[PDB]
RNA sequence: AAACUUUCAACAACGGAUCUCUUGGUUCUCGCAUCGAUGAAGAACGCAGCGAAAUGCGAUACGUAAUGUGAAUUGCAGAAUUCCGUGAAUCAUCGAAUCUUUGAACGCACAUUGCGCCCCUUGGUAUUCCAGGGGGCAUGCCUGUUUGAGCGUCAUU
RNA sequence: CUAUCUAGCGAAACCACAGCCAAGGGAACGGGCUUGGCAGAAUCAGCGGGGAAAGAAGACCCUGUUGAGCUUGACUCUAGU
RNA sequence: GCUUGUGACGGCCCGUGAAAAUCCACAGGAAGGAAUAGUUUUCAUGCCAGGUCGUACUGAUAACCGCAGCAGGUCUCCAAG
RNA sequence: CGUGGAGGUCAGUGACGAAGCCUAGACCGUAAGGUCGGGUCGAACGGCCUCUAGUGCAGAUCUUGGUGGUAGUAGCAAAUAUUCAAAUGAGAACUUUGAAGACUGAAGUGGGGAAAGGUUCCACGUCAACAGCAGUUGGACGUGGGUUAGUCGAUCCUAAGAGAUGGGGAAGCUCCGUUUCAAAGGCCUGCAGGCCACCAUCGAAAGGGAAUCCGGUUAAGAUUCCGGAACCUGGAUAUGGAUUCUUCACGGUAACGUAACUGAAUGUGGAGACGUCGGCGCGAGCCCUGGGAGGAGUUAUCUUUUCUUCUUAAC
RNA sequence: GUCGAAUUUGGGUAUAGGGGCGAAAGACUAAUCGAACCAUCUAGUAGCUGGUUCCUGCCGAAGUUUCCCUCAGGAUAGCAG
RNA sequence: AUAUUGGCGAGAGACCGAUAGCGAACAAGUACAGUGAUGGAAAGAUGAAAAGAACUUUGAAAAGAGAGUGAAAAAGUACGUGAAAUUGUUGAAAGGGAAGGGCAUUUGAUCAGACA
RNA sequence: UUGACCUCAAAUCAGGUAGGAGUACCCGCUGAACUUAAGCAUAUCAAUAAGCGGAGGAAAAGAAACCAACCGGGAUUGC
């Protein structure tokens, strides 16, 4: 009565995605994202999920500006040209 | 679901995109190790999850 | 018939159209493709062909 | 190869938005093209130098404004210097060597000397 | 006696052990101090001539400019308007720009590609409507500016 | 309709090695051991005695100086009032 | 006649069976109004525009969830003799 | 005895073949194990004195991987049922066409959709894999195509309800509250006038809700395309008509009536707006049916017969 | 069995873990409920069960005392090297 | 002066060497699962160079047989070496309800070792 | 009437700044239990892990309301 049949009554998202962390993880009902947290100002990190801190922090994506920085840095945070 | 976000169909041009298949050329490359596509896709066996 | 900008709009895209092409429009239909685009219908007027300027363009 | 920019840089606002006109005219021209044809790559050639054009354009309205705000006080903040968030606030060479006047008094009478040790 | 069962060798099979290798890991020591509202990290989407990804970039989209090297790239074709040149390359370097929609995220919202307001400009007879373009509209706190309320309060008409 | 025979397809549980019995003795009920009875390839469909058959590190029982739930004028505290 | 809608009635209740956007009317009497003319745009006619996103297909003994093209489960409209 | 590795040493072995593997061939050692020969293979390796240790497996219902007997066995058995012939192709129990029989029998194995799915829909090519047989077929594989809106929905309204702001608690992420002890603005006429105010916001693809129908069309789309005919909203406006010298209309006893026929703040009222059951009346569609006009079927015999077309949208 | 009411149901909404809901069975709370799921502390501890890798040689036991919230275990003496 | 598994740039090791060492030597926090938090893989090696097998033949084709390259195809994209379980063929041998094993020996098959 | 003052407000006022990330180390706050005790409640694990705030390149601390009782020393931090 619980299993097989039960589980054909499944087809109401209690998830959706989220602007933030871009998973289906944004509840509905109660508008929060379980790994982002948004739409809280804070990121959602807890120190018992490490795994769960690295498969997001810094490394993780692009570093659009910061990528650079350790050049910028170096030179001395240049101005003009040759 | 013939009422469909715009979000959501946009995720549907990407997954339309990224089920294919290699294209031949790369194959030729010099030093490759890629033979056939890993991450495709199919409806019928496994999900996108949107 | 056109492959246009998402961001884009009838009013944008009919002056665009009349703007490149010299052309009065008389309506456009759009929709966004399920290949992330959006295609472009335009109707003439009848002083048109959508033939001659088809290849005036050099696509026909 | 196509065009350069050492080229343009000596040329005027207008011309250089009649080329990028042309550029991309042309550029219409050949996706037309592209589809008669297997493939096209002078179009890339094109889409290089409409970024080389808008490349100058814009620092010819860049540094018009920088002539403008030469020796201001207050320069917009997309032209004043990057350097790094905390830098940016942080003290001045004026602000760090301010000082108060008994330290001054102290320093000048009793600076750190020069000596060594033999006889 | 065949077959069948069982053992042993060869050869072949299943399988990927062993050996050798290693653009990886780990550990130690040194040296340095640089995120972000001047909009980060992260996300989504899209970008190549021919790409799915990885990688890189953002409508200037495997990148633009400047500088250095000084003639490649490469799977195919295309180039070469050159090769004693301000000039190839997915080169390096990088100090100037672009920097989609988002994101602390900042007009308001946000399962919405949702609905408004101010300034300038352009078309439609248009101060009033519609549209396009361009630029703007968060909060708190500080410094000050201007306008202001209070029989709080002073002096005089 | 099955099982049965065929074309094609094509698993699983279980498996110390294995697979005829009696008596004895034995961890006091042996498939093997000792003494006897016996003993002929390969087998087919069923069959449900035995394999102390498999299923499951026994849920009863006892233990553990292992716990949990519940109760209470048990020990000790406590939010509250 | 069936399905359906609909109207007025009747019964029922210790149950009397959402809200707002939104549109209109009325009371009102601010105001402004004619003569060489002046007033009227809820009458008629006349000109222009009307943006954004979704739109295919299945909805089940093969497109959904049940590790699967699972005899399961999943809300609904039409419904002939 | 043996394994990994380090120091030292054999001016150690080696592509004329290192280690590695097989070898019912041999030799030494009680043994741990070592050596040699043959085959294979292709790049590093050993003996000795020392050092060092993640150091020797049959077990742990040990771990990862792989293979076996079981066994070509169990078994592929619900949903009434298939058959003939052609074409195709290498090949047809199963593809297509055609013909027969049969089912679901409209409470359908039909047609349409919400949720969800995501291109599966369609065309061509195509069978290595899946379709627990098959496979010329396919919701497969490969490549492409395809989803058109002023009128449908979302967009708006609010419901249960969530949730900022001022504030207050909280060490603190934050919690409470949403007529809050707030100095919470915008309505018309740079300014003078003047009136009002619990003012966030989100929250229904079934609730409320401005307006569109027809006929045709595609491989696949349509209230979205085409042809034609309408409607609504917003904004512009000008001609007509209407009204006035009694300036802001007339008729009707009245119910009321008209192609119009001023009317600010302000206030009142209404529609939005509404349960369920019963039966009765009315209409639409469908059902039955008559004549007549076409077409088809039966026609040894009978049957003035069986069936089918005779339709008219929104506005 | 019931089939027009304490009916059935979609969608939205509220209630969260010693907490929730409960026409009350300790039932339900995503196949999980006499205290969910995920991660961490955590390799928790375990007088208890299982396992514990090469040779040969030489030697060679104990299951007894005493005390223990001690009786499936320890210390101590004894046996052994 | 001191701390520092983070970030950046260096240099080293009596470390591990692809079931090891970071979970990841490769398009790895990827694929995939779960409503969700979270969980989380496996996967290295042709050759000096593709020279990746022209052409013929059989077949519908895959493929085979040839041929041919290459130092080698006992290196042919299932590719370094290529073990065992396990299986096929060949060969040898035995077999009355197990097999296997110790001592001993026949029989069979095979084998080293002595001299000028 | 005019002009001040005090207080509190407003403004898309001119210009500024804070947020979040990361978090090996650092300053704080809050704060357990398994565990050990052969039981267990104090005690221990632990002034730890988890939770929260906030920094830097180092932090923090630091120039004595000190250590001492010697014939006295003399900021802090670390070995
Ligand atoms: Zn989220």
């Amino acid at each position: 009565g619980k299993g097989t049949p039960s589980f054909g009554k499944r087809h109401n998202k209690s998830h959706t995605l989220c602007n933030r962390c871009g998973r289906r993880s944004f509840h509905v009902q109660k508008k929060t994202c379980s790994s982002c947290g948004y739409p809280a100002a804070k990121t959602r990190s807890y120190n018992w999920g490490a795994k769960a801190k690295r498969r997001h922090t810094t490394g993780t994506g692009r570093m659009r500006y910061l990528k650079h920085v350790s050049r910028r840095f170096k030179n001395g945070f240049q101005t003009g040209s040759a | 679901a013939a009422q469909k976000s715009f979000r959501i169909k946009q995720k549907m041009a990407k997954a339309k995109k990224q089920n294919r298949p290699l294209p031949q050329w790369i194959r030729l490359r010099t030093n490759n190790t890629i033979r056939y596509n890993a991450k495709r896709r199919n409806w019928r066996r496994t999900k996108m999850n949107i | 018939v056109f492959q246009v900008s998402m961001k884009a709009n009838k009013y944008q895209i009919k002056k665009a159209v009349k703007e490149l092409y010299e052309v009065d429009v008389l309506k456009v239909n759009t929709l966004v493709r399920p290949n992330g685009t959006k295609k472009a219908y335009v109707r003439l007027t009848a002083d048109y062909d959508a033939l001659d300027i088809a290849n005036r363009i050099g696509y026909i | 190869a196509g065009v350069k920019a050492y080229e343009l840089r000596t040329k005027s606002k207008e011309q250089l938005a009649s080329q990028l006109v042309d550029l991309k005219k042309e550029l219409a021209e050949l996706k037309v093209q592209k589809l008669s044809r297997p493939s096209l790559p002078k179009i890339k050639t094109v889409r290089k130098s409409i970024a080389c054009v808008l490349t100058v354009i814009n620092e010819q309205q860049r540094e018009a404004v920088r002539q403008l705000y030469k020796g201001k006080k207050y320069q917009p903040k997309d032209l004043r210097a990057k350097k790094t968030r905390a830098l940016r606030r942080a003290l001045t060479k004026f602000e760090a060597s301010q000082v108060t006047e008994k330290q001054r008094k102290k320093q000048i009478a009793f600076p750190q000397r020069k000596y060594a040790i033999k006889a």
